[PDB]
Formats: structure tokens, C-alpha cells, sequence
């Protein structure tokens, strides 16, 4: 038994058990979209200068 | 009037009046009187201050 998944993964992921899953390995990068209403866009002058 | 000075807070050309100027004015009396603009470079949207 050459030890876990939990001690040896790169990039420091976390092995769990009932999903088999990994967490927080930092690699990659997440690409956003974002489709915003117009609505949101308050004026100018309604905010401080 | 004597020493007024012009500043536009908001521009944007809109359809509506979407512009935004406050003149920074000092006048000898206080009393009411007309605004106007003689060319068709802005259309003003009251007809006195």
C-alpha cells in the first residue's frame, strides 16, 4: 500500500470518500460571463465624484 | 450675472435630455430669468431658472 491519493496528489488537492471527488486544486483558471440588464446601471450623478 | 462658469456633470446623447450642466454662477440680484441656447448644438429643457 503505497500511501493515498489524500498524501501524494499534486497541485494540493483533497481527496474524499462518498463522492470520490478532489477539492481546491489550484490549477487552471475559471473563464465568466456575464450578461448584465440595463437596469443595474445607475447615472453619473446619482453617485459621488 | 457676473463670473458664471459652466461644468457638465452628465453626457450622454440620449434621445432625452440626458445631459446634465450646473452652472456656478454670481448674480447682483436674486430674481428669475431665461436660459437659452442659439444654436441647435443642445435643446434646453426648462425655459427659465
Amino acid at each position: 500500500k503505497a500511501p493515498s491519493l489524500k498524501f501524494t496528489a499534486p497541485f494540493g488537492c483533497e481527496i474524499y470518500t462518498n463522492p470520490i471527488r478532489a477539492e481546491n486544486c489550484a490549477v487552471g483558471s475559471i473563464p465568466l460571463a456575464f450578461d448584465i440588464p440595463d437596469a443595474l446601471f445607475t447615472r453619473v450623478s446619482e453617485t459621488p465624484t | 450675472l457676473s463670473a458664471a462658469e459652466c461644468t457638465l456633470n452628465e453626457c450622454v446623447y440620449s434621445s432625452d435630455f440626458g445631459g446634465i450642466a450646473t452652472v456656478k454662477y454670481s448674480a447682483s440680484k436674486s430674481g428669475k430669468c431665461a436660459v437659452h441656447v442659439p444654436s441647435g448644438t443642445a435643446t434646453l429643457k426648462e425655459a427659465a431658472v
